Parts: C-alpha cells; structure tokens; sequence
RNA sequence: GGGCGUGUGGCGUAGUCGAGCGCGCUCCCUUAGCAUGGGAGAGGUCUCCGGUUCGAUUCCGGACUCGUCCGCCA
RNA sequence: UCAUCUAGACAGCCGGACGGUGGCCAUGGAAGUCGGAAUCCGCUAAGGAGUGUGUAACAACUCACCGGCCGAAUGAACUAG
C-alpha cells in the first residue's frame, strides 16, 4: 500500500512524518485519521512516537533517520530528547548534530545501507553520520538539486527521484546507490517527492491527491507487493 | 404496456439514487446478457430532461426510436405526439392561405 | 496569509509595510520583491498594511527577469530583519528582508532557498520547509 | 430510508456467485444490495454502516468497516443485530470490497467475515457457500500482507485443523471454480473498475491482479482435489479457452513477473495432469502465447525479467518432450524466437539460468533442435567470455560461474570433436587466469572443483613460477 | 426517503402553509387575512411554493 | 454620465417584407516593349438575439458596438 | 340592496347525490368536466345534459341539491364614522 493520508489538509506526509523500518515519528498536532493510518498499517510491532523537533511540527525535514540511529538538530530541547530516548527502543542511537545546515531531513537522503548528502556538509557531520548510522556516505546532487532529502525518496528496495532529472544522472546515482531509481511525481505532480511521501520496506504513505499511475510507480519501485 | 414496464424499471433504478453512468453501464451489461427490457432501450439517455428512448418494431425487423418522458404515462406521450401532429396541420393550412397572395 | 495556512500563527512584530523591497531568496530568477499588499490585513485610516515573517503578500518583481517583471504574484516572507519576540522570550532578527514566490495555494514557484528561514514560516508553509536549507 | 426497486434484476434470475437468492458479483454496477432488504435490517446502526460502505470515498468506507468490526467484536450484546438479512447484505457488499484498491479495506473485510463465521458458527451454514469461496480467494491473493493474515485467521477459525482447511477446498470446489469462471470470462477490465475514475491503465492493472489471484486459486484447487478435472471438465474448458488467462503472459509491460509466473505454473500443472495434452486447442493457444513472450524480453527490460527466465526455459523443456518437440512445430518462427531469446538472455545471467538452458538442450538433442557446432557452441563461448569480464564483480557470481562450468562440461562431453575440447581447455584457463580472486573465494573454488586432469594443472602452476 | 406518512406529518408543519404577499409571513393554509399589523391585515395571500 | 443616431461579402457600398455591383485577387487567354486588356471566379451567418409574419436587411423590442452632442466647483 | 328563516336557516359531523344518455357536432380519443352549440324529461325528499380533482378515453373521488343530529338567525355584494 501507498496509503492516502493528509496532515489536516496537507498532502505532504514526509514533512510531518519520518518512517523507518524500526520506528515511526509523527507530529503532535495531528488528526485522528492521520494517526489511524500509521496505527492500522504499522501495527503494534513498530513503535509510533508523537514528537516535536526544535519546537516545530515539521519533523521529517528536521531529522534524518535510520534503523540503527536517529539524527536530531542542535535546537532540539532536552525534554524532547529525553522523551525520544524513553519512547524509542534501546537499539537506535539518538545524537544531536551541531552543523550549520541544521535541517537534516532536507540535507540527508539515507537508507539502511547507503546515503546521499548535501555536498557542502561539514566533515565532522559526515563522520558523525557514518558513525551513528553505520552508513557509507556520498556527497552528490540530483541533477543540480542540492536538497537530496527533499528531492529523493529512498528505501532498500528502490528509489524515486526528481522528475526533471538527467538520465545519465539516473544510471550514475543507481550504480552509486546499488538500487534501481525511477523519475516520477507525487501528489498530483508535485516535484518534491521526499517531502511528498515516506516509505520503508513494507509501507508507503502519501498524500490523497497522489494519482493512481503515481501510486503504481511507487509500489513498483518500492516492491511493496 | 411494455413501455410502462420499461418506465417502471428505469424509474425504480432512478429511485435508488443511482449514478446515471452506472445505470447506463447496467443497461449495457443486461443487453449483453439478453434482457428484453434492457434491449428495448437506446443507450444515449436523456435523464437530464427526464426522457428515455425506446425501440419499437415498425411491423408487428425494422425498429423506430421514440422518446418517452418518464413523468407522463405512455398514453400521455402518445397524446403529445398527436398534439405535435395537430399543430403541424394548422401551420400547413396557414401556408395554403398564404400561397396565392404570396406568389402573386 | 489566509487560505493556504497550515495552522495559526502568533503575532510577530510587523516589519515590512507596503512599498518595502525585500530580497528574493529562491532560484526563480527574480532579484527583489516589492510588497504592494498583505493578505489578511485589517483596515484603519492612514495605517499602512504591514507584513511580518511567515505572511503571504502580493508583490511585483522590480528587478529580475522580464517574464517575471510587470505583474503581480503572491509571495511568502521568510526573513524579517526587524526584531520580534517568541513565547520563549528571545528577541531575534535576521540581517535582511527576504521572501519567495508562490501561487495562492502556497507552493513555491522556485525549487531551492538560499540562506536561513524562520521556523514560524517553515511550520506555517510546508513547501517552504520542504525547499528550505536551514530552519532557525 | 432506502428507496427504489431492482426491477431489472428480477428478470435476469442469475445469482452470479450467490446461491441464496441474492446476486453477488464483482462488477460495480450490479449486485448492490436491494433497497428493500436494506430496510429490513435489525438496527438503525447497521443501516447507516451500509450506506457508508456504499459511498465511494475510502475514508468513509474504512470508518464504516471499523465500526462494523467493533459491533462484531461485542458479539454477545449484538447477536440479535446479525441476522440472515445482515448476512445476505454483507455477502453482496463483501464481494465488491475484496476487489478494492485499498489494502486496508480488503483486509478488514476478510477479518470481519471470519469473525462472523466463528461467532455465528452453524448458523452461517446457509451462507457458507457464498462466503467461503471469497474468503479463499483472499487467502490466495498475490500480496503477502493480505494473504498471510487471512489464512492464519481461517486456520484459527477452524480450530487449527489442517484437515478442515483441505476439506473446504474439496467441499466447495464447484463453487470455487464458478468464482474463477466469473473473473476470467464474465468480467472485463471495464466491468471491474469504473472508467470515469480510472485510466485505461490501472483498470488493466487491477483486472490483472484479480485474475492472477483466480489463477493461483485454480492451481491450488487442482493440487488439493485429484478428481477436479473429470468432474468439472466443461467448466474448466471455458475458463481455459478464454484468452484472458493467456493475456497475462506479456512481459513487454507490467509491474511484476509474479503474475506471469503464476500462469507458467498453471501451464505446468495442467501438463502434469495431462489436461493440456488431452485438450489440444488449449495447449496450442498456451504454447503460442509462451513463444510470443520470448520475443518480448528485450535488452531494455532484461534486468526486470531476469528472475522469471529460468522458469520459462524449464517449462519449455517439459513441453518439448510432449509430442517429440511438437511445441516448436506449432509456430513456424519458433526456432527464430528461441534463438533471439537466447541471445538476449545470455547477456544477463541469473541463478539457475544455465541449468535451464542445459535442460532445454537435453530435450532438444534427440530431435536436433539446435546445431551443436554451428549454433550452440557460439552461444556457450560467448557466454563464458561475458561471465569473465564482469567477474567476479557481482555477489553470487561464484555460483553462476560454477553452474556454467558444470553445464558446459556436460555439453562438451557429447561432442567427440577437437574444437570443443580445445575450447573447453582454453576457456577454462582464461576463466581461471584473468579471473578475479577465484582461489580466494573458497566456496567458489570448491564449487568449481576441477576442469581437467590433476597432473596437468600442476604443470601449468609450474609454468607460472617458470615465467619471466 | 423518510416514509410517506411521516413526510405528510412533517409537511403539515413545514410546507402546507400560506404566505402573505405583502410581508412574507407564514400563515395558516385556510387563512383569509394576515395576522400581522405591518401589512394591515391584508387579504393578499398565496400558497407556499412546493417542490416537484 | 446621459442624449441622439449608426452597423452589408476579403474591401467599399445599394437595398420599398419577396442581398446586388465595383474593387482586391481565383484562374485562363491577350501583347515588339515604356503590360495592359477581355472572359468566366469565390465571397455575406445583413452587428447580434428574440418576437410578428408566410418570410423580415427590409417591421419591431432588447443587447452590443462606433460616431456625435451636452454636461462639476470655487 | 338582494336572498334564506321554528314548515328547521348558516358552521360542523353522517348518508344519498340517480336513470333516459356514451344527449347533438367535432376528435386518434374525449362518456358532466379539450372545445362549439343547445341545456330537456323521468324518479323524486333530492341530484347540473355538471363544481372541481380526475384517466388515452373510462373507472374513481368530491361538489350544489336533499335528507338525520343541532334549534335560531345567517350568507353575498356595497356604503361611510
Ligand atoms: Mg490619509
Ligand atoms: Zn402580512
């Protein structure tokens, strides 16, 4: 399933949510339908944490997540950090990042094995990503889009990239990430695919205005069947 | 009477508040499955003006297409067709009164 | 703001009246935006309609590309440079006035934002938070 | 509250899936619950749940299902609510719901029906004939998430008795077949999904997913019931004759080869049963379509279609055995298609591909389908060369190379010619020498145990030390 | 659909009235003059406009 | 703003209730040039929309459009 | 100014509200009720060649007329303080 969901009318689910294999994060100011989608589809096996990052309802663009670790900005308060430490399982590691770009979901596009980052990140932050997430890192842009997290949706099975992407960039990124990539649109043609939707190994959640060919492209590239 | 049966059928489908295109698809499927009441109907339905159209045999294999209002009886639709006949005759008489002075 | 607001906004000290020229932060090829109107502003005799951070305004491109000049379009203020107070009581300000171009529904005409944006704007507009590099 | 009469339905007198006097059908236009029955429901709450299920929007449908489930969960208080009237209405709606695009709708509907059976056991007997086939179709749905929970629940409903589950397949087999016929023959893509709200594609995609489930069910039915072919021959023929099952065998377009694979399994099962041999026309139609599929595989889609290729070749080998390679004879250009298929297939190798190729050779050699020297060898040689250059760069390469060697070695044995022997030695040396790290992968070296006499290999080691 | 008898009972209070042409007052169906002072108890009344 | 009139072919313009000519150019022929002329061409929703009539450019009503004329203060 | 009125008036209930005759023209039909004319008898306590609803035309319902209950004034149109 690519599950049709709105955040109070918003068809961008990746902005307000962060979904990994092991956990899920949702914003505190959410509707009953928005919570019920993650509660029904994810089930009781996977914890869902209602969280606020840096005083903001936006959490997907603020944080970058992995099954092994979670990265939070510097502006995240101690109460939010302690609540995430209690609510999250003991396996994941939560570490604050002290870096100027500070919006880790926009900066970092990552999965379990390999990650794409903004080219201009600091070397200490790159080593921190490689340490906490245990993930090999490449500094690359998707056809000149420096915000790889906003302009790519990535999982273990496959990836969706920006629609206006050069084909040569598509095989280059596909060989670099060792996963097949498809250029496509989400939410009735919105270009920002990573902000448009969240995905993991068995679930994808998207906006209600995402059309049927777009949803078919999603389930084909992410192998959710 | 068979026109009244067709009208009762279409009105029963209308009174279920069913979508008009789904009603037309139901007519097509029952025509494919050989329902006589469905096969008497012509598919471009004018439900916006509450009007259907029905095929009647000219000889008791050629068929004619006649429009029937759903809000009037079949006999009342026949009287309307008779009325359009009667109005046409009076215009023809007016033309016959016109002809001599007009052509002069 | 008005239609495309995702939630409400606390009152930010108004810093951009009508006639203000702010930098154009996105990559749409426009250089500055000239504010002619503020969405949702009230009516008072002689009072100029002023804008704050996170507000949607009506603006014209005074300097930039000729297909963007000489027409009115909606814009969103992302940097204010007039100091305002949050409910945790820090007084903060950027060093320039800056906004981005959008449609009336709020999605950006451009694709990337240079420089910081305010969290009071990023929370209120998700597309701005999507294309934003750093949110403070 | 509910108004109108289904007058058109009365004339038809076809109950489709239903055997209790209510038409149950997959198509959106018909099989909708009759207004009069809907009014007859015991409580107002139930009636509202039914209106919501009728509405198109999913959030509304889901909310209604959630409510219905809650009512069923509190069975003791609500037992009066669920009556024959409820069951007749549910049966009509359930059919439409199981074909729903949204998985949650599908899963919830299945869960609800199972709960009803457990709670109302022995009173749903009248309705078991309607409900059981549909429940099973869900348990044989390609998506794992819908199928696995549904099966687990069904087993639990029957007190975890394997025999009962098997019995169900036997008892309602005629009905199960009727469901398959209805999806395959009676339905069309348009009938299943509304045109206004769907594109030409998607409608096709949906039909294909549903039909695939039907085929999987058919395969299961055949395995479970030994005598199914004899008792239901007429029904089986109509389902098989229709091209809809066969249209699934297209690799040019489509998200997955999983559906295509299911069709291949059906053809194989039918051959094992002997139904395909028994009925020539069905077999010929299937065979020709399979040959066409071989052409569809192309360089652009080779990566996508690679897992299915070993299976395709294996089926072909089995079919060839029938009628002394009669399958090739059916199509004039079949040999050309095979040659083309082989050329495209060799470029990308998948695990088990080589064994399939050898199996095809083994079946074909008696009837001389491929020239051993002019045609086959070139295929083999090119293959090793390709394998070496991209070697051992991929993971399972060790297994793939091992396979090539085992297979090629067998092929070579049936030559009695110098060129083949020469090729084997030269290629082996090249494969080991350019290599990569063949020795280093112990498993690779073990799997590729040897290619020549032991003493000579030692002499070559001697040359390497002796070399400049 | 409500019910035929229940539609009759609800329409007895909602639809089977008369309307004064001068002051738009909702009046009894068998009334002869408007009960309001502002129109001067006029006898210009019309039936309330039904559907269908 | 109002009043008063107005509206025809690609262009110009004639019409009593029973759409025509010229020009432009469609073609062909004509010719010592300082290249003409002849014969057949097409062409309108009569500004538009209603009503009367049997039919309205032709009568009338409405709308549209253009041209005119007359108009604020200290 | 017209009418009705203890020989039973006007409101309210209840019952009948009929035959010649589907009166004559005209219509594919129109039988009281699309129209054109005439508009008369019988039985009556009383019932129109019809007041509406009403159907293709019927059928059906209701009327204005007469009757039981009521027992005494009432209805229409108009004028002006
Ligand atoms: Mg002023
Ligand atoms: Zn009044």
């Amino acid at each position: 399933m690519a599950t049709r969901t709105q955040f109070e009318n918003s068809n961008e689910i990746g902005v307000f949510s962060k979904l990994t294999n092991t956990y899920c994060l949702v914003a505190v100011g959410g509707s009953e339908n928005f919570y019920s989608a993650f509660e029904a589809e994810l089930g009781d096996a996977i914890p869902i944490v209602h969280t606020t990052i840096a005083g903001t309802r936006i959490i997907g663009r603020m944080t970058a997540g992995n099954r092994r670790g979670l990265l939070v900005p510097t502006q995240t308060t101690d109460q939010e950090l302690q609540h995430l430490r209690n609510s999250l399982p003991d396996s994941v590691k939560i570490q604050r990042v002290e870096e100027r770009l500070s919006a880790l979901g926009n900066v970092i596009c990552c999965n379990d094995y390999v990650a794409l980052v903004h080219p201009d990140i600091d070397r200490e932050t790159e080593e921190l990503i490689s340490d906490v997430l245990g993930v090999e890192v490449f500094r690359q842009t998707i056809s000149g889009n420096i915000l790889v997290g906003s302009y790519c949706s990535l999982s273990n099975q496959g990836g969706l990239v920006h629609p206006q992407t050069s084909v040569q960039d598509q095989e280059e990124l596909s060989s670099l990430l060792q996963v097949p990539l498809v250029a496509g649109t989400v939410n009735r043609g919105s270009s920002v695919v990573g902000a448009g939707m969240v995905v993991n190994d068995y679930l994808a959640v998207t906006g209600l205005d995402t059309t049927a060919p777009e949803l078919s492209v999603i389930e084909s590239i992410f192998r959710l069947q | 009477p068979l026109i009244e049966e067709v009208k009762l059928a279409v009105q029963g489908l209308i009174d279920q508040q069913m979508d008009w295109n789904t009603i037309e698809k139901l007519i097509k499927s029952e025509q494919k499955k050989g329902n006589r009441i469905a096969q008497l109907l012509n598919l471009p339905l004018n439900l916006k003006q509450n009007k259907i159209s029905v095929k009647l045999d000219l000889s008791s294999n050629e068929k004619i297409n006649v429009t029937i209002d759903l809000g009037l009886s079949a006999y009342a639709n026949a009287t309307e067709y008779f009325n359009i006949k009667k109005t046409s005759a009076q215009k023809q008489k007016k033309v016959e009164k016109n002809v001599g002075k007009a052509m002069k | 703001s008005g239609n495309g607001a995702q939630g409400t906004k606390f009152r930010i000290s108004l810093g951009l009246p009508v006639g203000a020229i702010m930098n154009c932060a996105d990559n749409s090829g426009a250089r500055n935006l000239y504010i002619i109107a503020v969405k949702g502003s009230g009516s008072r005799l002689n009072r100029l309609p002023a804008a704050s951070l996170g507000d949607m305004v009506m603006a014209t491109v005074k300097k930039g590309k000729p297909e963007l000049r000489k027409k009115v379009m909606p814009a969103i203020v992302v940097r204010q440079a007039k100091s305002w107070r949050r409910r945790d009581g820090v007084f903060l300000y950027f060093e320039d006035n800056a906004g981005v171009i959008a449609n009336p529904k709020g999605e950006m005409k451009g694709s990337a934002i240079t420089g910081p944006v305010g969290k009071e704007c990023a929370d209120l507009w998700p597309r701005v938070a999507s294309n934003s590099g750093v949110v403070v | 509250s509910f108004g109108g009469i289904n007058t058109f339905q009365q004339y038809n007198t076809d109950l489709g899936l239903g055997h209790n006097g209510v038409r149950i059908s997959l198509n959106y236009f018909d099989g909708l619950p009759d207004p009069s029955l809907l009014n007859s429901l015991y409580s107002n709450e139930l009636k509202l749940i039914f209106k919501s299920l009728l509405k198109r929007d999913e959030t509304t449908k889901e909310k209604a299902l959630m409510d219905l489930s809650n009512l069923i969960s509190d069975f003791n208080q609500n037992e009066y609510f669920f009556n024959d009237i409820f069951l007749l209405c549910w049966s009509q709606i359930y059919a439409k719901l199981i074909i729903s695009d949204y998985k949650v709708i599908r899963l919830q509907s299945h869960q609800i029906t199972i709960m009803l059976v457990k709670s109302l056991r022995k009173k749903i007997s009248k309705f078991l004939k309607d409900f059981i086939p549909l429940i099973l179709l869900g348990t044989c749905e390609l998506d794992y998430s819908v199928s696995k929970p549904s099966l687990n629940e069904l087993t639990e409903c029957f007190n975890k008795d394997p025999a009962k589950i098997n019995a169900l397949w036997a008892v309602f087999q005629e009905q199960l077949l009727n469901l398959v016929k209805e999806i395959v023959v009676n339905e069309n893509e348009d009938t299943i999904s509304d045109e206004r709200y769907s594109s030409k594609e998607e409608s096709e995609f949906r039909y294909h997913r549903v039909i695939a489930s039907a085929v999987l069910l058919l395969i299961k039915l055949f395995v479970h019931n030994k005598d199914v072919s004899e008792r239901n021959s007429s029904s089986l023929k109509v389902i098989l004759s229709d091209e809809s099952i066969w249209k699934l065998l297209n690799l040019k377009n489509g998200q997955n080869t999983n559906a295509y694979e299911t069709v291949l399994r059906l053809i194989d099962v039918l051959y094992t049963r002997g139904y395909m041999p028994s009925h020539k026309n069905i077999m010929k139609l299937a065979v020709k379509k399979l040959l066409k599929s071989l052409t569809h595989i192309t360089s652009k889609n080779i990566l996508k279609v690679c897992p299915v290729l070993p299976s395709i070749l294996n089926l072909l080998a089995t079919l060839d055995d029938y009628e002394d390679g009669t399958i090739w004879s059916y199509d004039k250009s079949s040999k050309e298609k095979v040659l083309k298929f082989l050329s495209v297939s060799r470029t990308s190798p998948s695990p088990g591909f080589f064994n399939a190729v050898f199996a095809l050779y083994s079946s074909t050699k008696r009837h001389s389908f491929l020239d051993y020297y002019l045609e086959w060898l070139p295929f083999w040689q090119k293959s090793v060369q390709r394998l070496n250059e991209k070697g051992f760069s991929a993971r399972n390469s060790a297994e793939v190379l091992n396979e090539f060697w085992t297979n090629f070695l067998k092929f070579a044995e049936d030559s009695s010619e110098e060129r083949v022997k020469k090729m084997v030695e030269s290629e082996i040396f090249n494969s080991l020498s350019c290599g990569k790290s063949l020795s280093e992968y112990t498993k690779l070296n073990q799997t590729l145990s040897g290619v020549f006499p032991p003493d000579k290999w030692e002499r070559e080691i001697e040359d390497y030390f002796t070399s400049d | 659909i409500i019910e035929p008898s229940l539609k009759a009972l609800a329409s007895k209070y909602n639809c089977d009235k008369s309307v004064c042409r001068k002051c738009y007052a909702r009046l009894p169906p068998r009334a002869t003059n408007c009960r309001k002072r502002k129109c001067g108890h006029t006898n210009q009344l019309r039936p309330k406009k039904k559907l269908k």
